[PDB]
């Protein structure tokens, strides 16, 4: 009779640090 | 705060840009009561979308510039803060935190800034998540010390999902309830906003229009809220006046509201008294035959709407007994299209699938932890979405006893307790129950003896409990249809397809000999006048497809069909 | 300054530089109603990609220069704003922020500027959002992006009024093509017939289903006019023959581009064998259409398949059942088959019930799926002393209510299995394996005795004729797989299954 509602964990991460290209 | 993510509402009130805020003065005083606190001087305007939460803050920012603030809020430059624009542009680490610390540094230097964060539920997980550097955890130290004054604005659902759920954020913020205005409060708002919308549209707006805007938006619009919905009627009617041109009236509001819902302006601009005066003749338009039934329910609704009505009863409770499909749910659809102007107000529950009390937990919602929690308990999205509705309970004699023990509430009170804990109001809903408890004569002109209306009346008493039947307003019994009554239904339904024939310049040349045979074939005294439309499409429309099978299009072919006699 | 960023649509409307927007007078009127308001005076043209929502603002700018514009909108210079150009320049970073602010400072320096933003979601996900506070702005997003970005901000919904720009009908996009006729006639120096435009509107809706009405039809007219300019280099009258040649290269289907096609009855039975009277019964029912309700409604699996092939081209145009949303949005010209409706309870009577009354399902997904050219098919059925013939139709009348069985097109019955019908199914299933033997240069002939044995075994009418696929491979193919490996039968051999036990050479 019962239903278990589980819990779909989503993949959530902080924004990526980037590495820069230099122009002198 | 810079003028980059927000807007100075205090400087907007200096230049007379903020709309006048009529009423809501108990709330502006309550916001000042929170903002004058030493620690955690952070009100949350909790309301609904469009109830005037920003207007309380616009009214506060006016109260700052008029000197009506208690020498703690004097000369406070109140800024908004679009956190949506503050998150926008964060694709790299530290973008959001940098734009928020610049705002937070600017408030630290000036020291006279009151944040207004519309949508304060966005604050939770604005950067990443709860345990992460988000906008919540950045502001939580200074919000807990009264060093950052922030007016929030969530809804009641979003305050409970995001601020009460977040531990160590429910304390930082003080709930200030901004309720939806009443209709008489909204008219006072519109009369205060009268000079703004008269000067913008260059169109005079009358007192008749503003009463009509607040009254009819509360009735006909039920996904939005009073202050806004009614201002939007005043705003759109003044705008559509500019595309017609000098005066917005009662009828102009009903036009721009009729374009939203789909109600004809007439059904909006009417008068319950007249509105239900020619009720009988408009309910004959889709019910021909069984005329004493129409005049009974037209009399009953005119009693239980017009004049006196207790607010602790529905608009009418009806038992439709008799032969099936002779106009039972056809009248209820015809009553629903009369109800406020929309045919899409009829709801069939179809109680024939229910022969269980455990399935009553699959009709009024499940207890949580069980199946039937999302679908089942769907009466929230139906009847408190539409307080003006018609609910049809087809085949109530099939159901279990425990099912309509829960339906004893709604005939007494007009309220219902959902399995998710809602007040599902059946207050203006014409509830209609239905039982073909009559099938004896129906089953051939013979009976249980050795050899009509009162046969099915005492079958209700035999089957049901008298506790359920006597709260119901009127019991309506249908009779067997006479052959002259059936051929008028044939006339009504052969004309429905005939409009789709002259769209292609075809013409079913009508004859009455074929109409008598449709009445013989499309009627039986157990089920009749419901399979009449399938008799039309199987016997007429099958042979009218034989025209293009032998390729008859032309400029138009005057087809006349008559099948053999039976 | 706007003099070097974004196109002045009002100035382009004065010179006749904008393509003429024929039709759309109701949606342009709606946009003038929003711009005339005090609050929420910023339209967001919700449409689909290529629906004509930029043409509403192009048609708005043409309405400004004609004087058919309200007194609050007289001589408003309507600018689209080119994103990706206010970049064009690095001094260094923050450039696109600092340059966009200089544009907005010229907008409130003047007073007659209305910005059009063709992708309003791209400025949500200076951001302008702030300057919006008090510069009227017309947006244009899809309905998915309206519910993702614009409606999900209360600081962007107290000012952004949604305006619907719907997909035109097949009728309405013809006058779009007839209004745009002189642009595409003069661009290719080839005249385009009116028939071609009736074809390019009808055939683009029928066969292009990821693109939307206005564009799709214009893409056929533009490319057929371009095709005519090419082959006169390898007066020339783009016709309806030309549109089917171009759409035959878009879709890659053979040119059969319908009432004549609908003349099936014999134009079929490639996979349907037996069941002959139900095939003749669904002829006159499908051709009742030739509304918003599907092309056919019926209460066998193969029947559907061959109905998907003959009506809708593909064998895989049969959808066997969101769960039917965004997979009929993809192909709205599919036969939707409902497998074993007896084994499902009443929660399924909302995506087959309100679609015979509307044909549209608004939902939480974000699009209204179109059921007006589908063939809905339900698959329901597969005491004492005594001394189906024609009736199965009363079973489903007693099962669920006939309050929409007169809204079902036709409830057809299926007739009984014939002993000759199953023999005609045995030599049909031997074709699946005879081709695998002709790849070995083998030939698989059978006898009437052997074909009657396989008809006699595994045919059970409770299970239809499913048991027959097992009976072929358990008896023929398991004993034919061994004799290849035993090398009794090699290449260049005729295999004659006769005789009971199956034996051969
Ligand atoms: N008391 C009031 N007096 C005048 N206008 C009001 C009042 N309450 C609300 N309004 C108006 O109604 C609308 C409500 O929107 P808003 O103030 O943003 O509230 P919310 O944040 O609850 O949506 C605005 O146009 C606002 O000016
Ligand atoms: N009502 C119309 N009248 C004339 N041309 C139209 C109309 N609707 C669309 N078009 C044309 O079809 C194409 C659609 O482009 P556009 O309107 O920018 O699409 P979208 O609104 O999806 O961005 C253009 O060539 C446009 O000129
Ligand atoms: N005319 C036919 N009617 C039914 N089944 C057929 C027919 N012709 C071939 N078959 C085969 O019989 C089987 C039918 O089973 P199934 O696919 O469930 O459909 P259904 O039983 O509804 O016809 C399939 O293997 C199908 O290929």
């Amino acid at each position: 009779m019962k239903v278990l509602i589980l819990a779909c964990l989503v993949a959530l991460a902080l924004a990526r640090e980037l590495e820069e290209l230099n122009v002198p | 705060v810079l003028d980059q993510f927000g807007r100075n509402l205090t400087a907007a009130a200096m230049e007379g840009k903020l709309d006048p805020v009529i009423g809501r003065e108990k709330e502006i005083e309550r916001v000042m009561q929170v903002l004058s606190r030493r620690t955690k001087n952070n009100p949350v305007l909790i309301g609904e979308p469009g109830v005037g939460k920003t207007a309380v803050v616009e009214g506060l920012a006016q109260a700052i510039v008029h000197g009506e603030v208690p020498e703690t809020l004097k000369d406070k430059q109140l800024y908004t803060l679009d956190l949506g624009s503050l998150v926008a542009g964060s694709r790299y680490r530290g973008d959001f935190e940098e734009r928020l610390k610049k705002v937070l540094k600017e408030i630290n230097t000036r020291g006279d800034i009151i944040l207004f964060i519309d949508a304060l539920h966005t604050l939770v997980g604005a950067g990443a998540a709860e345990g992460a550097i988000d906008a919540a955890s950045i502001l939580k130290p200074k919000l807990a010390r009264g060093e950052l004054q922030t007016i929030g604005a969530t809804t009641l659902d979003e305050y409970r999902k995001y601020i009460e759920k977040d531990a160590a954020l429910e304390r930082r913020f003080q709930p200030v309830q901004v309720g939806e205005p009443t209709v008489e409060h909204t008219i006072e708002i519109l009369k205060g906003l009268r000079d703004r919308y008269e000067a913008h549209h260059r169109v005079s707006i009358t007192d008749a229009a503003m009463v009509a805007a607040a009254t009819l938006a509360d009735r006909y619009i039920n996904d939005r809220f009073l202050p806004d919905k009614a201002i939007d009627l005043i705003d759109e009617a003044g705008a559509r006046m500019r595309i017609r041109r000098a005066e917005v009236d009662d009828e102009q509001i009903a036009e721009v509201l009729g374009n939203w819902t789909g109600i004809p302006v007439f059904k909006l601009t009417e008068a319950e008294t007249t509105r239900l005066l020619r009720m009988e003749e408009e309910l004959h338009k889709r019910i021909i035959g069984q005329e004493d039934a129409v005049k009974a329910v037209s009399k009953a609704i005119r009693r239980t709407r017009a004049g006196l009505k207790d607010p602790k009863r529905p608009s009418g409770s009806f038992i439709f007994a008799g032969p099936s499909g002779v106009g039972k749910t056809e009248l209820s659809k015809a009553l629903a299209n009369f109800l406020f102007g929309d045919d899409d107000a009829l709801i069939q529950i179809d109680m024939g699938e229910f022969h269980d009390r455990f399935t009553a937990s699959r009709l009024f919602g499940a207890p949580p932890g069980y199946v039937g929690y999302e679908e089942g308990g769907q009466l929230t999205e139906k009847v408190r979405r539409k307080p003006f509705s018609v609910v049809l309970f087809d085949a109530i004699e099939k159901a279990h006893q425990e099912i309509y023990n829960s339906l004893l509430q709604v005939l007494e009170d007009g309220r219902l307790t959902d399995g998710q804990g809602r007040t599902v109001d059946f207050k203006n809903t014409v509830l209609i129950f239905t039982s073909n408890l009559g099938t004896s004569d129906i089953s051939k002109p013979v009976g249980l003896g050795f050899s009509m209306k009162q046969k099915v009346n005492d079958e209700l008493k035999k089957h049901f409990r008298p506790e359920f039947l006597n709260r119901i307003d009127d019991i309506i019994v249908f009779h067997q249809l006479t052959r002259e009554e059936i051929i008028r239904m044939v006339d009504l339904m052969i004309s429905r397809v005939a409009g789709q024939l002259k769209s292609k310049d075809m013409a079913l040349v009508l004859t009455d000999a074929a109409k008598a045979l449709l009445a013989k074939r499309g009627f039986d005294p157990v089920l009749g006048a419901r399979p009449l439309r399938r008799t039309i499409q199987r016997e007429i429309e099958d042979q009218l497809s034989e025209k293009i099978l032998f390729e008859e299009v032309g400029p138009g072919q005057v087809v006349t069909v008559d099948v053999d006699n039976w």
